[PDB]
């Protein structure tokens, strides 16, 4: 049978903690946003013609608008204060390991289980950074408040040389490194 | 402590 | 911008099913089990840090349902267009023989929010120890969903994440093996 979907997204955007907050209440019907309330404006605005009658009707209700105009404080800032300690301030250091991958084996640096997602992984060869000989999976979200990424060194390992994977992340004050002695 | 929810506007029929 | 908290909720007809969840920078804080009318925290510890009264979510869904019936009529009963998902199977960490790990089946970029997901190990449906997330939001308004299967690596096992969605003509199977 045909499907009909109604979606509502109430978004709270935070800039520098709760210094600047923007509240957006967005309505979607079958993937099409038709009307929204933006705290920067203070009233509902039709996104498509389908939302014109809705915005017009709701905007004539001062009581409703007054409630929505108070959400940046009563909803956004309130909730931020309630969850910030275990979300905004959540920090889980990454587990770093290096393993060879298949007559030569390229070195792969696995960086997993970390949070937040911002991270920088670099490869070094005997102290010199291999700035352009690296390929990665990019950032992978595990859907459980952790991320991971694989960073492979394209340079063929030479016996005698030392390769080091360096990881910088908000959870550590100095780079985490794993050395591989070829 | 208490997470507060935002309520949908009721579209007129 | 630095952080975003999104309260995402939906109602779907004719399935008569709805969901309600909070998202922080892409991760779920909690959702409400509509059937049990209870608050489900994504990570257990969250429940000792905050509280959410599930009933509020139920009342919201009732309103979304009412809005849906109205908007469906105003849009000439035009049905939603199916967008098939892309599926990726990966492990949460590098695989090692006698060290437990977790297989992740990531279902992405689809709508409507309805899917059948099955884990198969050597052709056997696995329903032990598995877990999954509710339908998560995307900035493009499509959905994301994760399924998990803790396992013990073995050169003798093969795995498949079988996904069904109305946007697909046949089941989509993503294979994985040590
Ligand atoms: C916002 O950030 C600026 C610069 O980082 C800082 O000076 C200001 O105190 C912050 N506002 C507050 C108090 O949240
Ligand atoms: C899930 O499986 C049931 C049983 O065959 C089927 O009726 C339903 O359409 C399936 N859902 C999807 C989206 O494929």
């Amino acid at each position: 049978r045909p499907r009909f979907l109604e979606l509502l997204k109430s978004e709270c955007h935070f800039f520098n903690g709760t210094e600047r907050v923007r509240f957006l209440e967005r309505y979607f019907h079958n993937q099409e946003e038709f009307v929204r309330f933006d705290s920067d404006v203070g009233e509902y605005r039709a996104v498509t013609e389908l939302g014109r009658p809705v915005a017009e009707s709701w905007n004539s209700q001062k009581d409703l608008l007054e409630q929505k105009r108070g959400q940046v404080d009563n909803y956004c800032r309130h909730n931020y204060g309630v969850v910030e300690s275990f979300t905004v301030q959540r920090r889980v250091h990454p587990q770093v390991t290096v393993y060879p991958a298949k007559h030569h084996n390229l070195l792969v640096c696995s960086v997993s289980g970390f949070y937040p997602g911002s991270i920088e992984v670099r490869w070094f060869r005997n102290g010199q950074e291999e700035k352009t000989g690296v390929v990665s999976t990019g950032l992978i979200h595990n859907g459980d408040w952790t991320f991971q990424t694989l960073v492979m060194l394209e340079t063929v390992p030479r016996s005698g040389e030392v390769y080091t994977c360096q990881v910088e992340h908000p959870s550590v004050t100095s780079p985490l490194t794993v050395e591989w002695r070829a | 402590q208490v997470i507060i929810l935002n309520h949908p506007g009721q579209i007129s029929a | 911008e630095e952080h975003v908290i999104i309260q995402a909720e939906f109602y779907l007809n004719p399935d008569q099913s709805g969901e309600f969840m909070f998202d922080f920078d892409g991760d779920e804080i909690f959702h409400v089990d509509m059937a049990k009318k209870e608050t489900v925290w994504r990570l257990e510890e969250f429940g000792r840090f905050a509280s959410f009264e599930a009933q509020g979510a139920l009342a919201n869904i009732a309103v979304d349902k009412a809005n849906l019936e109205i908007m469906t009529k105003r849009s000439n009963y035009t049905p939603i267009t199916n967008v098939p998902p892309e599926v990726t199977v990966l492990t949460n960490s590098p695989v090692e023989l006698r060290e437990p790990n977790v297989l992740i089946c990531f279902i992405d970029k689809f709508t409507p929010p309805v899917v059948n997901v099955t884990w198969l190990r050597n052709g056997k449906p696995v329903t032990t120890g598995v877990s999954e997330t509710v339908f998560l939001p995307r900035e493009d308004h499509l959905f994301r969903k994760f399924h998990y299967l803790p396992f013990l690596p073995s050169t003798e096992d093969v795995y498949d994440c079988r996904v069904e969605h109305w946007g697909l003509d046949e089941p989509l199977l993503k294979h994985w093996e040590f």
